[PDB]
RNA sequence: GAACUUGAGUGCAGAAGAGGAGAGUGGAAUUCCACGUGUAGCGGUGAAAUGCGUAGAGAUGUGGAGGAACACCAGUGGCGAAGGCGACUCUCUGGUCUGUAACUGACGCUGAGGAGCGAAAGCGUGGGGAGCGAACAGGAUUAGAUACCCUGGUAGUCCACGCCGUAAACGAUGAGUGCUAAGUGUUAGGGGGUUUCCGCCCCUUAGUGCUGCAGCUAACGCAUUAAGCACUCCGCCUGGGGAGU
C-alpha cells in the first residue's frame, strides 16, 4: 500500500509509534520499549527517534510512503519522532497534534505529594 | 412566542416531507399556537454528525403560544424517528 | 480593539447568524475571548450563549 | 401578571390615584404570596423563594399594623375583603 | 404511599401497610370476576409439590387482559381497584363499546384518561404498541414473549423495562434484573412503570400477616433430621457441615446456576 | 389630633444576572463490551516492582452500554442573607439595580427567645456506580513505614425523600443610617455637549478592585466597600491550662 497515517503516542514513560492505514489497520508498530530502552530513557526523545526508525522502517518493508502523522499524548518525543519519520525515506504532510481534551468528564487521580 | 428550530431527516420524499410540516404544524394548531412564520433552510451539512447523518433540513417554525403545545411538540419530536433535532427557543 | 455590536449597532445576535458567529469562533472550534475579538462584556454574553446553542443544532462545530 | 394588579388596583382603590394607599398593597402582597404558595407546593425543594415568601409575609403584617393603628374600620373591612385571617 | 403504624403492641412493632390512595372503589365487577380454589402447593397426584404454601384469605380471580385484542377502539380508565391476586393494581377500563376490562395500573394513571391500543395509537402511559411501533427508550411492562398470547414479561408492581434499540424482527429490550433479550418485534407491550412501587417498602409486622397471604413456615434444614434434609442432625447448631449448602434435594444452592445449558432460547439472550 | 415628603413602600418603564426548583437534550473524554489490524510489550517510578499481556494486551479503527462533570466563554465578572451557584432548552418562581414622578405618608431600624436555610463528611430507606477513592490488599522505600510513592479497590462521591446542623461557615471585620480629600480600572444603568452614527468628553447612580489625605491603630495596616467621626440595636470578651472537659 502506499498511503497511511502515524499514530505517535508520546507520555511520560513511553513514546509509542504505531504505523496504521488511514481507516485504522496497523501496519507495524514500534516503541520506545520495544527498541530495548527499558528505564527512564523511555522517555527521552533518542528512545522516540529509535522507535519512529523501526516504525519507519517496518513501514517502508511493507511499502506505504506518505504518512499523515498524529501526535498524542503528553511527553518530550514528538518533535524527534516526527523529524525521524522524515529522515528515514517518508514523507510527513499533515500534523495533528490531537491530545484526548476532556471537556470537564471524569476527575483526575490526586495530586502526588499529598 | 417561539422559534422553533427542528430539524428533518435527509433520506426522505418531497410529499412525506410537506407531510412531516404539516404533522408537527397540525400538533402546534392544537393549542391556538398560531404560526407567524416558517423558513427552510433546506439541505445544510451538519458539524457533526447525529445519528448517522452529515446533513439535514431545517425548519423555523414561528409560534405565539401558551407554551403547552411547545411541549407536546417536544415530547412528539423526541419521538418522531424522522426527525434529527429540534429546539424551541423563547424569542425574547 | 473596537467593538463589532457597538460599531454595526446590531441587537441580539439571532443564532440564524451563522457566518458571523463563524467568525467570533476560533479556529479550532472555540470561542475566542475577549480580549481577542475586542468586544463588550455584555456582548460577549449574548456571543457564547449564541454559539453554545448554534453548537447544539449542528450549525457550528464543537471539536476540529 | 397585568389582570391580577390591575385589578386588584381598581378593586382596592379608595381613591383614584392610588397605588400606594396600602389597601392595594397588601391586596398585592396576598395574591402574589397566594401565587407564590401554590408554587411552594408543587416545588417543596425551593427555598430562596421561600425566603421571599418569608419577606412578602413581613411586608404584609408590618402594613396591616399600620392599618390597624391609623384605621379600625378600614382594617376591618379590609380583612373582610381579603379574607385574611 | 405508606402507612405507618403505631406501636400499640408488640405485633404492630415495625409493621407498615400501604395506605391504598390509589384505589377509588372496593367493589369489583361480578362480569370479571371468577373462582380461586386454593391449591396449597399440592398436585394432581396430591403430593405437596410447592412447600411453604396454602392457607390465607380467600381470594377471587379477577380477569385481566394482558393481550390488550382490542385496537383501534379508545378505552376510559374507569376505577382503580385492589387485586389480591398480584401485586400490583388493576385499572378496570371502559371501552366505548361496553366491554369492561381489566388492565394493570401504570404508575401514575388517573380515572378518565383515554387508552388507545392499536398498533398506531400514540405512545403514552396506558397505551400498548408491538414493539416496531415504540421508539426507543421509553419505559415499558406487559411484554409479551409470542404475538397474540399476552403479556409475560414486565407485569407486577413497580416494574420497568426499556427498548435498547432494534435490528429487525426483534427488539432489544433490558429487562428487569438488568438483562437484555432479543424479543421479537410484533409482540405488543404496555408503555410505562408499573404502579404500586413502595409495594416493596412494607413491613409485614406479624406472624400471622405473611399467613393471611397464603404463606406457610419454612423449617431450615440445620434444625431438621438427617432423613429430611443434608443440613440435618448434628449435636447442636452444627454448621453447614457439608461443602456447597444444599437444598433438600441433591443439589446446592449458592451460585449454583439452574438454567438449563441447552436451552432453547440462549440465541436471543445478549446479556445476563 | 391635624399636616409634610426626604426615610420606607406601592405604581409605571426598562436592564442585567452560574438566584432557585422540575423535566428534557447535547459534545468531548474516561471505563467496559464485541469485531478487524498485529506483535511483544504496556503501565508506572527518584530507581524499580506489584499489576495488565501470546488465552493476544497497550496502540489503532468502528459500534454499543453506562455514569458523572460541564473545556473554550472565564474576568479582583455577575447573582444570592449565608451556605453557595458555571453545557443547553423550556415550565414555574425569588430578589436586585436604574429613571422618575403617579400614589401612601413614618408604614421605619434592630431583634433575645422562636421558625427556617445551612459546604463537606456522616446516618436511614430505595436506586446508581464511569472516573476517583477512605478502609483494606499487594509492591516499593525505610532502622521501622499501620505513611508519602506505585498498583488495586470497599463505603462514599451521584439521585429521591427524611435526619445531622457542623467548618480557617473568613472580610478571621453584626445589621441599619448619616457625614469625612483625591487618583484609577471595571459591571449593570441614566442624562448632557457636536455628530443620524462610529465614538470621545462631561455628569450621576448602585455594585465591584487597587493606590492613596485627614482621621484611627500597639504595629501590620484600614481609609467613602473604614479599621475614621457619630447615633440605634443585637451578639460576644474579661489571663493560660484543665476544657469546650
Amino acid at each position: 500500500i502506499e498511503s497511511g497515517i502515524a499514530h505517535i503516542r508520546s507520555t511520560f514513560n513511553n513514546t509509542i509509534v504505531t504505523i496504521t492505514d488511514t481507516h485504522g489497520n496497523a501496519i507495524s508498530w514500534s516503541s520506545a520499549g520495544a527498541l530495548g530502552f527499558r528505564g527512564s530513557r523511555k522517555s527521552t526523545p533518542f528512545a522516540a527517534q529509535m522507535a519512529a526508525e523501526t516504525a519507519a522502517k517496518g513501514s517502508i518493508e511493507h511499502g506505504l510512503k506518505t504518512l499523515e502523522v498524529t501526535v498524542k499524548g503528553p511527553g518530550s518525543g514528538r518533535e524527534a519522532a516526527i523529524r525521524a519519520l522524515q529522515a528515514a525515506g517518508l514523507e510527513v504532510t499533515a500534523i495533528r497534534d490531537v491530545t484526548p481534551v476532556p471537556h470537564n468528564g471524569c476527575r483526575p487521580p490526586k495530586r502526588r505529594r499529598v | 412566542k417561539y422559534e422553533v428550530m427542528y430539524i428533518i431527516r435527509p433520506n426522505i420524499d418531497e410529499e412525506s416531507k410537506k407531510a412531516v410540516i404539516e404533522r408537527f404544524n397540525n400538533v402546534l394548531t392544537s393549542n391556538g399556537a398560531e404560526i407567524t412564520g416558517t423558513k427552510d433552510w433546506g439541505k445544510r451539512r451538519l458539524a457533526y454528525e447525529i445519528n448517522d447523518f452529515r446533513d439535514g433540513f431545517y425548519q423555523i417554525v414561528n409560534v405565539q403560544s401558551d407554551a403547552a403545545a411547545v411541549q407536546e411538540f417536544d415530547r412528539l419530536a423526541k419521538i418522531s424517528d424522522d426527525i434529527i433535532r429540534h429546539i424551541v427557543v423563547k424569542e425574547e | 480593539k473596537v467593538c463589532y455590536f457597538t460599531s454595526n449597532g446590531i441587537t441580539h445576535i439571532d443564532y440564524k447568524d451563522v457566518d458571523l458567529l463563524k467568525k467570533f469562533v476560533s479556529e479550532r472550534g472555540k470561542i475566542l475571548p475577549r480580549r481577542v475579538t475586542g468586544t463588550n462584556a455584555k456582548y460577549q454574553r449574548k456571543l457564547t450563549a449564541a454559539i453554545k446553542r448554534a453548537r447544539q443544532m449542528a450549525l457550528l462545530p464543537y471539536v476540529s | 401578571t397585568q389582570e391580577r394588579k390591575n385589578q386588584l388596583i381598581n378593586e382596592f382603590k379608595t381613591h383614584e390615584s392610588d397605588t400606594g394607599s396600602p389597601e392595594v398593597q397588601i391586596a398585592i402582597l396576598t395574591d402574589s404570596i397566594n401565587n407564590l404558595n401554590e408554587h411552594l407546593r408543587t416545588h417543596k425543594k425551593d427555598h430562596h423563594s421561600r425566603r421571599g415568601l418569608l419577606k412578602m409575609v413581613g411586608k404584609r403584617r408590618n402594613l396591616l399594623t399600620y392599618l390597624r393603628n391609623k384605621d379600625v374600620t378600614r382594617y376591618r373591612e379590609l380583612i373582610n375583603k381579603l379574607g385574611l385571617r | 404511599a405508606i402507612k405507618k403504624y403505631k406501636p400499640t403492641s408488640n405485633g404492630r412493632r415495625g409493621m407498615t401497610t400501604s395506605d391504598f390512595a390509589e384505589i377509588t372503589t372496593d367493589k369489583p365487577e361480578k362480569s370479571l370476576l371468577a373462582p380461586l380454589h386454593k391449591k396449597g402447593g399440592r398436585n394432581n397426584q396430591g403430593k405437596l409439590t410447592v412447600r411453604h404454601q396454602g392457607g390465607g384469605h380467600k381470594r377471587q380471580y379477577r380477569v385481566i387482559d394482558f393481550k390488550r385484542d382490542k385496537d383501534g377502539i379508545p378505552g376510559r380508565v374507569a376505577t382503580v381497584e385492589y387485586d389480591p391476586n398480584r401485586s400490583a393494581n388493576i385499572a378496570l377500563i371502559n371501552y366505548a363499546d361496553g366491554e369492561k376490562r381489566y388492565i394493570l395500573a401504570p404508575k401514575g394513571i388517573q380515572v378518565g384518561t383515554e387508552i388507545m391500543s392499536g398498533p398506531e395509537a400514540d405512545i403514552k402511559v396506558g397505551n400498548a404498541l408491538p414493539l416496531i411501533n415504540i421508539p426507543v427508550g421509553t419505559v415499558v411492562h406487559n411484554i409479551e414473549l409470542k404475538p397474540g398470547k399476552g403479556g409475560q414479561l414486565v407485569r407486577s408492581a413497580g416494574t420497568s423495562a426499556q427498548v435498547l434499540g432494534k435490528e429487525g424482527k426483534y427488539v432489544l429490550v433490558r429487562l428487569n434484573s438488568g438483562e437484555v433479550r432479543m424479543i421479537l418485534s410484533a409482540c405488543r407491550a404496555s408503555i410505562g412503570q408499573v404502579g404500586n412501587e413502595q409495594h416493596e417498602l412494607i413491613n409485614i409486622g406479624k406472624a400471622g400477616r405473611s399467613r393471611w397471604k397464603g404463606i406457610r413456615p419454612t423449617v431450615r434444614g440445620s434444625v431438621m433430621n438427617p432423613n429430611d434434609h443434608p443440613h440435618g442432625g448434628g449435636e447442636g447448631r452444627a454448621p453447614i457441615g457439608r461443602k456447597s449448602p444444599m437444598s433438600p434435594w441433591g443439589k446446592p444452592t449458592l451460585g449454583f446456576k439452574t438454567r438449563k445449558k441447552k436451552n432453547k432460547s440462549d440465541k436471543f439472550i445478549v446479556r445476563r
